[PDB]
RNA sequence: UAAGGAACUCGGCAAAAUGACCCCGUAACUUCGGGAGAAGGGGUGCUCUAUUAGGGUGCAAGCCCGAGAGAGCCGCAGUGA
RNA sequence: CGGUAUCUAACCAGAAAGCCACGGCUAACUACGUGCCAGCAGCCGCGGUAAUACGUAGGUGGCAAGCGUUGUCCGGAUUUAU
RNA sequence: AAAGAGAGUUUGAUCCUGGCUCAGGACGAACGCUGGCGGCGUGCCUAAUACAUGCAAGUCGAACGAACGGAAGUUAGUGGCGGACGGGUGAGUAACACGUGGGCAACCUGCCUGUAAGUUGGGGAUAACUCCGGGAAACCGGGGCUAAUACCGAAUGAUAGAGUGUGGCGCAUGCCACGCUCUUGAAAGAUGGUUUCGGCUAUCGCUUACAGAUGGGCCCGCGGUGCAUUAGCUAGUUGGUAGGGUAAUGGCCUACCAAGGCAACGAUGCAUAGCCGACCUGAGAGGGUGAUCGGCCACACUGGGACUGAGACACGGCCCAGACUCCUACGGGAGGCAGCAGUAGGGAAUCUUCCGCAAUGGACGAAAGUCUGACGGAGCAACGC
């Protein structure tokens, strides 16, 4: 069975129902000079029962589009 | 309907054909699925090099040789194999 | 049009348009008289599901609707039956 | 019944949009013009990029009025607005198209080109 | 009061025009308060759902207040004076 | 396509060479005419009655069925330099 | 392995800093003087300006009712397939458009190939044809007659729907296999051999189901431009609940509920631009470009809409509106070269109103065969090697 893609980030906002906003931090070297730089773009994940809280560290997996913006689902809550 | 056919390349009045597998819809010298072999008609003994394995694989999936290709494959002698593997 | 093969197409499409619209609106009426019957919970609600099912999948054989469309609508109507 | 200070819409292809009448030609104390009567006028409003510009003194022919004409057979015609067509020294229009219906009385005044260009001669 | 619409006149003098309530929207400039009801637009009648949804009053009976909507109906016209 | 490509038979040195530069950068210099005029020029700058720099000749130097000019881009430019 | 040249110019003379200029390479180039040939390629970069005149999309009588022929043998219309391919252009577009890599347990697919079930029984028409009527013309109505693989019911047939039993499972939503009950859903003949005539049978077809191949749809990570003398933007906007719609998930749409979502890691706005493989230059790292050839995209006089179909919101299809050209008997009608040639205009600047389906590839046909300005060739221009 082919496997989807799983990320890991930090919850930012839970003011919406059934969903959370997760920022994923990642590295990428600059094109010409060659220095690693922080890069963060936040996603949307599906919180089935509002388990995750602000500031938690979670794992999210890719799915079919659940909404206009959500296409990830929450998998684990690693840290609180 | 995917079918195997020649592809004209070369220079003016010096044709050289490359046997390819492509749909009927696509241009004569455009998209193709994959290449099987070549064909030189200018050589007085016409010389042809074929895969003899990708052809038989394709012809069991709905591929039909054209008018000139069928003569090439018969003379080379794999339509006999297409006969034998069909009934066997 | 100005290609001889195009004059026929414009007029042969209207004949197909006429036949298709006639039996497509026949399908919608059967559904129209079912959901209103389902709301009233009449005894006719049960057997009005049969010809609506018959109309839907007859359109597939006629070829004016997709088999997924007919399969979908029958399932969603059955839920309203209660 | 159109006299001086009367302001009527222009109904052809030239640059003008609206026109104010200066003088009613055809006599000394004349005080009114009707369908088929040439009038001297000025341009109060123009479309951008037109041939005829704002504030220009031109002459024109009245082509339809709210108080129309009566015919010898006892029948009348009345429109809903007062319209105008800007013409040259002779009776040829300065535009190339004419909008709206046009009264038949223009034919008897020998405005033949305008009648030819009009979409309806009622 | 037909058609025109300041051509009257020292001068739009006089008259005509706008006018209530609810909603949308609103410029230069500014002494930052204004300008501002700027400007410019849209909705109003009656019937049914309907002692509505909900509020005030009372121990309850009851009484008073009355938004949104939907469907309709009638006139040239619904703050119909 | 088309009597096209390609062979063999014969006659003819006969029909077939121009363009730009010559002070330095940059390979290649002498006469005559003009006299701050005509003019030249990418930069330095040449011309004011003995100009290798203007115009024409002779000679030379670069290429050649070409050769020069203009426009645009990169280089030289370490003149945005990781 | 590869591997980098400098010169002139500020000063009376000098050394540094520093700008300007030159020597090299390349164009879809243009202009000036000159001009023999052959081979291979290239040729509107500007007005996505307006277009005379020819040709670029048809085919099937082996699906159904005619004219030459003593009634043998060849040629209009209904019907099927094809016109969504092939060919042109670069306007728009700063975004899943493209390049690269994935997901679809959330999807569709004519023709092609394989396999399994059958291709049984009826009905009512209507073109053509023949009269009448209207109009200048385009073309529109009325009466009568006829056929089909045209159209519509019927018997039988679902892994289509509903209610379940079991198992084996996966990534949350869920998947795979088998069994039971109930309800709906199909069809066409044509050309020949045999027999007898019953009938059987070969080929091309027809209906349903499952596989393969092919072609598409949707979602996602990353990547490639100027301006902060452009700081806030958004309200179906952001999420949820129920329903509608689609081949398919989804604010795609609707009612209700809450107030959210994006942005200094540059939102929004203005300006510019089709993207890539690749091309030129460079010691390299980079800088500039995206013509020809190949892949993807968008467009088809300018806006909007849908029908038919497996596939279109359709270059040589339809409807409405607008600008323009043309024919009118004034009632109304007909058009779209950014297809191949060609014309006018703009420009410093770009070609023939040519020959063929002989080869390759397309559409139709059972096949000869028909169509093909695709494509093969030829013509003009020292435009380049
Ligand atoms: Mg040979
Ligand atoms: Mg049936
Ligand atoms: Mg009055
Ligand atoms: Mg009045
Ligand atoms: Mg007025
Ligand atoms: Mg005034
Ligand atoms: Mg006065
Ligand atoms: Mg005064
Ligand atoms: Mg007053
Ligand atoms: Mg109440
Ligand atoms: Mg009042
Ligand atoms: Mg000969
Ligand atoms: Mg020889
Ligand atoms: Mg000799
Ligand atoms: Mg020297
Ligand atoms: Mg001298
Ligand atoms: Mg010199
Ligand atoms: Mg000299
Ligand atoms: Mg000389
Ligand atoms: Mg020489
Ligand atoms: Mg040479
Ligand atoms: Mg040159
Ligand atoms: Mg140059
Ligand atoms: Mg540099
Ligand atoms: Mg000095
Ligand atoms: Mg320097
Ligand atoms: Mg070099
Ligand atoms: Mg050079
Ligand atoms: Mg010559
Ligand atoms: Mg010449
Ligand atoms: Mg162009
Ligand atoms: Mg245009
Ligand atoms: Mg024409
Ligand atoms: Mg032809
Ligand atoms: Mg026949
Ligand atoms: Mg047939
Ligand atoms: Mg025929
Ligand atoms: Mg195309
Ligand atoms: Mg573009
Ligand atoms: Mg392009
Ligand atoms: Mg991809
Ligand atoms: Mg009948
Ligand atoms: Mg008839
Ligand atoms: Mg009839
Ligand atoms: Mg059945
Ligand atoms: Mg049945
Ligand atoms: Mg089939
Ligand atoms: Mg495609
Ligand atoms: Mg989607
Ligand atoms: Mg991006
Ligand atoms: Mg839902
Ligand atoms: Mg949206
Ligand atoms: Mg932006
Ligand atoms: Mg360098
Ligand atoms: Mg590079
Ligand atoms: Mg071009
Ligand atoms: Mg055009
Ligand atoms: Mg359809
Ligand atoms: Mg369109
Ligand atoms: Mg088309
Ligand atoms: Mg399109
Ligand atoms: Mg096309
Ligand atoms: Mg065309
Ligand atoms: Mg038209
Ligand atoms: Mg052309
Ligand atoms: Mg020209
Ligand atoms: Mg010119
Ligand atoms: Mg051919
Ligand atoms: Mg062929
Ligand atoms: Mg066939
Ligand atoms: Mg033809
Ligand atoms: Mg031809
Ligand atoms: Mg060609
Ligand atoms: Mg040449
Ligand atoms: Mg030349």
């Amino acid at each position: 069975r082919n496997q989807r893609k799983v990320y890991t980030g930090r919850v930012v906002s839970d003011k919406m129902d059934k969903t959370i906003t997760v920022v994923v931090e990642t590295y990428k070297k600059h094109g010409l000079y060659g220095k690693r730089v922080k890069y963060s773009k936040k996603f949307k994940a599906h919180d089935e029962n509002n388990i995750a809280k602000t500031g938690d560290v979670v794992r999210i997996s890719e799915t079919r589009p659940l909404s206009a913006t959500k296409h990830f689902r929450l998998l684990e809550v690693v840290e609180e | 309907a995917v079918k195997i056919r020649l592809k004209r390349m070369g220079s003016k009045k010096k044709p050289f054909y490359r046997i390819v597998v492509a749909d009927s819809r696509f241009p004569r010298d455009g998209r193709s699925i994959e290449t099987i072999g070549t064909y030189n008609p200018l050589l007085d003994p016409v010389e042809v090099k074929i895969d003899e394995e990708a052809t038989l694989k394709w012809m069991h999936n709905g591929a039909k040789p054209s008018d000139t290709v069928r003569n090439l494959l018969s003379r080379e002698g794999i339509m006999e194999k297409f006969h034998n593997q069909k009934l066997g | 049009p100005n290609i001889k093969s195009a004059i026929k197409r414009v007029k042969t499409a209207e004949t197909r348009n006429s036949r298709n619209a006639s039996q497509r609106s026949a399908m919608r009426t059967a559904i129209k008289k079912f959901d209103e019957a389902a709301a009233n919970n009449a005894d006719n609600a049960k057997d009005l599901y049969v010809e609506a099912s018959k109309k839907l999948d007859s359109a597939v054989s006629k070829g004016l609707i997709h088999k997924n469309n007919a399969a979908r609508n029958k399932s969603r109507l059955a839920a309203k039956l209660a | 019944m159109i006299q001086q200070e009367s302001r009527m819409k222009v109904a052809d292809n030239s640059g003008a949009r609206e026109v104010l009448t200066i003088k009613v030609l055809g006599g000394s104390g004349r005080k009114t013009a009707n369908i088929g009567d040439v009038v001297v006028c000025t341009v109060k409003q123009a479309t951008p990029g037109g041939v005829v510009k704002k504030g220009e003194v031109v002459k024109a022919v009245i082509v339809r009025t709210k108080s129309g004409a009566r015919r010898q057979d006892g029948s009348y015609i009345k429109f809903d607005e007062n319209a105008c067509v800007i013409i040259r020294d002779d009776k040829s229009p300065r535009g190339t198209r004419i909008f709206g219906p046009v009264a038949r009385e223009l034919r008897e005044n020998n405005f033949m080109k305008i009648v030819s260009l009009a979409p309806e001669v009622l």
